[PDB]
């Protein structure tokens, strides 16, 4: 069926450029208009960019007139969007999307997402995260249930994958989101909840990775 | 009528 | 997919009448519609396009008309030559056919001959049994045969066939096939094809005896 | 004038594959669009493809889309149809149609028509008919007008051909149209009036023949 | 600059066969498409046809399509038309003519038009004229000014030149247009006004020539 | 085949004048419309292209104007060198050409000068009688020519002709030819052109008796 | 300025088919709605059919409602109207008109009209006139003024031109306009007075000429 | 359906006059009423519309007035130029025209010159006999002719035809054919028209017998 | 930002041609439709022409209908406004605007304007101006300031620029708006205030400069 | 043609005052009002669209208001930045501006300085003879000028002029110049121009005599 693939997202600082690229298949992709739209979780869904099959005619959202650029090869059957000035608020995951078919004198929407790519616009340079451990202990028991976790703080960029025992441990684990810094740099935490009558015998280990760095911590959180 | 020429 | 219908499926006339056909689109089409004339065992062959445009080498007794979604298609003296099926099809969205119309050869009303055959010996040495209603010479069109082997009635064994209006006389002639197992053929006695059509006051109906 | 004439068509299994082909003359072939359309008795007449002059686009029908390929060598001045994965239903007529002109903002459709070529898709294998009489008698008798026939069971695939007495009786004859049964083989029937008196001592004799299987049957019609 | 040199035309009887010529020079012939366009006093203007630069592609009037083959030498920078099956109805004078370089979208026609070749479609044979006087006498006088002339008719074919005193008199001249008679042989008259009072004593002779038969006539006009 | 149609067919102007043409199809041609001039005994030249574009080498006082069906052409001052027939062409859809637009040079009135001449003997001797009615040095071009036999008015026996206008002073001249059988032309008497002009107040009548 | 002019006229017999054009010029065409207006003797002016500008509605007088069909090509700047099932009462002077221009919450109605095309119903064949004379006497003669004529009885159709002594005599005529007779068959006279001291040495001859037949009839009316 | 009707039908009236003709409609039509004015053999011309808004280069003298069913138009002082047929229409709901006032140009009285003509034999022997009745230069139009053969008035066997003001003395002229077969016309003698009109004093007679 | 930039004004003779050009940037030209409005001080503010983003409709001000022809150049971002049959009336200063975006019912205007460009129509030939002392006296003298000035008379076309000891002059100058005059030539004035103690030794100079005749005049001012 | 009327034609105001001007259409044009300011010697720009919505950009201190045919434009607050030309647009039927109002800066009242200038010899040697009257530094604007010759009241041959108020002090200044050819001018003594205005309670008038 139709299938869109979208690439080329990354990490890149404020006002520098970058170039996306949405790969099409499963359709005649050069008889169709094609439009870009960005969710982000401070405005959601915001069109972007819309081209006409043959690029004749193209539009652009108020917000981004002036920076962005919608093009397209239709003998490689491939969407561009080149992205200069970029600014902080155009971090969001952007999906390119193709047009319905429809009536001649109808108007049009999209009907196909693509799976969509995330960019992230930020001063923030790479870095490892600390990783500390949120010891249970009398003031965090009630009967037999006691809490427990591991603290994922100021790192940088997204994202970082955390496993208890090497995957072993998967029931009663709870992973929030990341939160954006002031700092620019990510923080999370993982909780797990676990009989009381075991503290103190059985070895608890959060396993924090993080490939673009090639970060991996094994910390142990003991009891107090 | 195109463009008949090179 | 724009969906076509056309009115009526068979319309029957005689020469130097005046006939229009009339095809309806589920949507606009605007004046997007074309009319081909098809002839039985001959390729289609245009005769309109945009609706109201005649084709080169079209007699003027043709002529189109309409926009939206209903148009007509109109022969001011029919000809003996223009006895065929026409079509519509809209092209503004893809392209999809109407039904098609077909022009009948009117003539006066004849009742069918009808004759009876059953099963060859042989036939019935090869594990079947065919038996086979005729009606010959018809007019109108609509006729129903109906099966009855000792007095019950038949359903889902038999298939009927038509022919072409005759270039002679312009009837037409039905045969009707019963198809059935020589166990279920020797499981009863008697086998009748009952015949009804408007020319005929009362049903009419040949039967044999199983053996007979 | 203009001439079409297609070739390709005939039996084929289904899952297999079969190429068409349409040899165009009276007109410069390179410089028109060509239309693939099918019709058969259940459904009509029924697009089935649509090429440009220069087979940049091409469009299918959806019930045929994915499957279907539609080609052209312009050099050679041939149209091309490569249909794979075929079902019973594409059982059908199928034309080459040439796409007539108009002006440039105009839609557009086809104006001339091949002559068709039969393409049926079943699984059935080549079989020769059985060739049983229709006997005259008293019960098939009307004042002097007598009725006998020729019932031609149980063949694969089209055509069969028929005559009476090698030809020499064509008054009164009727060839009912071949009817498809359940088991994938054909059936008709084939009848003729006589005069009563003539009944007992002329000689009635059908001739079956289909030249797919060189299959020759003259069957004598006695009365009972 | 550019030059384009007709040849080939001339009379033909109908239904026979005849091969135009068009010389170019002063441009890259190959590298741009030529139109054939006829012009006849009863159609004016009419198009004939056109060829691609390379050959590729060529299109024809309806009037003239399935008669008139165009072609082109590149490598002799010649362009040649076939006409074969000619009617009398394509007398007319024949131009080759240049298309102007614009832009890929656009369209396009001729800017540079050659000398032209005339060709004439008709049955006659040729004929030399016969020469009359128009005598000039009371009746063709006005005051003191007098009409005389010479009527050339029943010659063929085109063209004929008259001179009057072997081209020593030639103020007061008036050659009219050949006119072509139902025959298919052309005629015409060329006058001139004199003095009455020179009548009788001046002498006056139209010189008429006919190159085709090398015909040369010197018939004196004497008054009545 | 789209028609194409240019007004006037004919417009009397001078050196200096404001002209303008018109051009129309019959269908819309968008601005794809060529102007091209052709002088007599010479090759037409390329004036305008799109409409509206003027060809290198055309002065500026040539100017289009037009889209769709509607077209003119301008001569903002007009010069000797313009005065040829101006052609207009769609080039949209093939090529198809008016019927063209002579420009002519206005001038006063003048009335013709009318000369008979009678057929000569030999041509009598040799069975047909042509008789040549002349009109000198008129303006404008228009004007008709009835023969008259008799009494009795001539049709379909007759030819015209027109010369170009004079380089000198800008005149015409034309002739016409009456051609008879000797038979028919012995069979009469008198044997008359009459002339109306538009410089002419009353018909000119010039005529001869056969034999005289 | 404003223009408009109709064509397609003619006679048609009850039961054919006919169709009307409508040329504009001298405005934008497709910025206008039209109508459809004829006008007979029997029932005057008479409202036909509307159009809007872009043909989207359509609106037709009761009496012809189902029979007749209005269209438009704004690309050819051409009003058309297809009638079809032609009564006798159809008979009448066709024009196109043109909306004017006004404001958006008027009632609208036609400020400029067409030149007119007369449509004439009638299963009448062609047929030439037959010319009677009208002749005078002393039962026609008071004081010095006598009347005499010519009766122009049974042709079909319109019109018919009548001269009196080739066009020589044209003061004091009195052509009456065409009355319809029962028959279907047109007739009139045409009269004129004349001092009765000139009967007898005054030759008078009626003209008629009828071009649809090609009728030319000379008649002499002799007094009695 | 609105009805439309005019007062008066026809209206004599001279050079100079003030004229006024009225307009109703059969239900209210607001305002949306507007007048046309038709010369004969020409088309139709707009004068007003919203029955008091001017038409642009219409003349000042042309007023309208009027409102929901009643209507009048007004020539302050009539011209030459304005004898024609004024039209009115409502385009309130569709478009309905009222049967139309012609403006005649008033005269004195003037009595007519009648003339009779007898069928010709060559008519009589063609199967058909006609009898023209002749008025000639009459005002006004109004006038009675009554067919009496052997002093019998004939009815639904004559037809009548009248020219339109003559343009040098704007007078009449009317002409009455009475049509019969050659039976019925030899079986009677004395064949008359009698004429009435506003400007004869008593009844004027003319008479001929058949074969006089 | 929109800018829109008028070319093609200047002086031109009645009964002459014009072409108006308007070149646009910042926005993508081929989506709206344009607008040319006209200034004049006698009429202000006058609506001339407007035309749709892809050129099929087209309306002009009744001023200037059948004179007028508005086109556009979509694929070079240009506005045309060619003027035939130019009358004096037609002085003004021309803008190209462009119409703003709104709704799909709403009705429509512009929004930006472009800079304008200069049309003057008249007969007047290149001539230089005439430049004539303002002298000033006692009768010119209120208190310490005296008024002495320049009279620019008879120039054509417009513009001059008139400055004082060239430039070095500038308190107290008050140059007047051209007046045209009823030859067709233009006349201003120019005044200076000046201490009156400076009267008979200070050096007053005015510098009238008009580029399309090249004139340079330098014309000293003394008392008498 | 739908015509539109601003109110006042001129309003002198001041910084800080609230401004309010109006605009009537001559019949009814919905909310299809449109207002643009215009700064002098520049292009105009849009401020207010379907009659009350500001335009993206524009301060807020400007308001429109109104609806059917009497709009009003509101500055709450005048700034100098304001100080322009405004003019209301009809987009109903095709498109029609105001006449315009001029937003003036309102001061003290100031009486003009008067002085006059005689023609030069040079011009007087040329044929011509130009006498300036000139205003310097008046406020408001209005005032008259007229020319006396001996006492004779002049008209028809003098041309005003007025330059735009001076950005340091918001003044004007006026020129008046009658023209009179040298033979008119050398036929009287006296030149003399009057002057009234607002701060002047009598006329002022300066006159100067031929050669003196």
């Amino acid at each position: 069926q139709v299938q869109l693939v979208e690439s080329g997202g990354g990490v890149v600082q404020p006002g520098r450029s970058l170039r996306l690229s949405c790969a099409a298949s499963g359709f005649t992709f050069s008889n169709f208009g094609m439009h870009w739209i960005r969710q982000s979780p401070g405005k959601g869904l915001e069109w972007v960019a819309i081209i006409w099959y043959d690029g004749s005619n193209t539009y652009y959202a108020d917000s981004v007139k002036g920076r962005f650029t919608i093009s397209r090869d239709n003998s490689k059957n491939t969407l561009y969007l080149q992205m200069n000035s970029l600014r902080a608020e155009d971090t969001a995951v952007y999906y390119c999307a193709k047009v319905w078919f429809g009536e001649s004198e109808d108007n049009y929407s999209v009907d196909v997402w693509g799976q969509g790519t995330t960019v992230t616009v930020s001063s923030a340079s790479t870095k490892g995260p600390s990783v500390f451990p949120l010891a249970p202990s009398s003031k965090s028991t009630s009967g037999g249930t006691a809490a427990l976790g591991c603290l994922v703080k100021d790192y940088f960029p997204e994202p970082v994958t955390v496993s208890w025992n090497s995957g072993a441990l998967t029931s009663g684990v709870h992973t929030f989101p990341a939160v954006l810094q002031s700092s620019g740099l990510y923080s999370l935490s993982s909780v797990v909840t676990v009989p009381s009558s075991s503290l103190g015998t059985q070895t608890y280990i959060c396993n924090v990775n993080h490939k673009p760095s090639n970060t991996k911590v094994d910390k142990k959180v003991e009891p107090k | 009528n195109a463009n008949p020429n090179a | 997919d724009i969906q076509m219908t056309q009115s009526p499926s068979t319309l029957s006339t005689s020469v130097g009448d005046r006939v229009t056909i009339t095809c309806r689109a589920s949507q606009s089409i605007s004046n997007w519609l074309a009319w081909y004339q098809q002839k039985p065992g001959k390729a289609p062959k245009l005769l309109i396009y945009k609706a109201s445009t005649l084709e080169s080498g079209v007699p003027s007794r043709f002529s189109g008309s309409g926009s939206g979604t209903e148009f007509t298609l109109t022969i001011s003296s029919l000809q003996p030559d223009d006895f065929a099926t026409y079509y519509c099809q809209q092209y503004s969205s893809y392209w999809t056919f109407g039904q098609g119309t077909k022009l009948e050869i009117k003539r006066t009303v004849a009742a069918p001959s009808v004759f009876i055959f059953p099963p060859s010996d042989e036939q019935l040495k090869s594990g079947t049994a065919s038996v086979v209603c005729l009606l010959n010479n018809f007019y109108p069109r609509e006729a129903k045969v109906q099966w009855k082997v000792d007095n019950a009635l038949q359903s889902g064994n038999s298939q009927e066939s038509v022919t072409e209006q005759d270039s002679k006389d312009s009837t037409y002639s039905l045969s009707s096939t019963l198809t059935l197992s020589k166990a279920d053929y020797e499981k009863h006695k008697v086998y009748a094809c009952e015949v009804t059509h408007q020319g005929l006051s009362s049903p009419v109906t040949k039967s044999f005896n199983r053996g007979e």
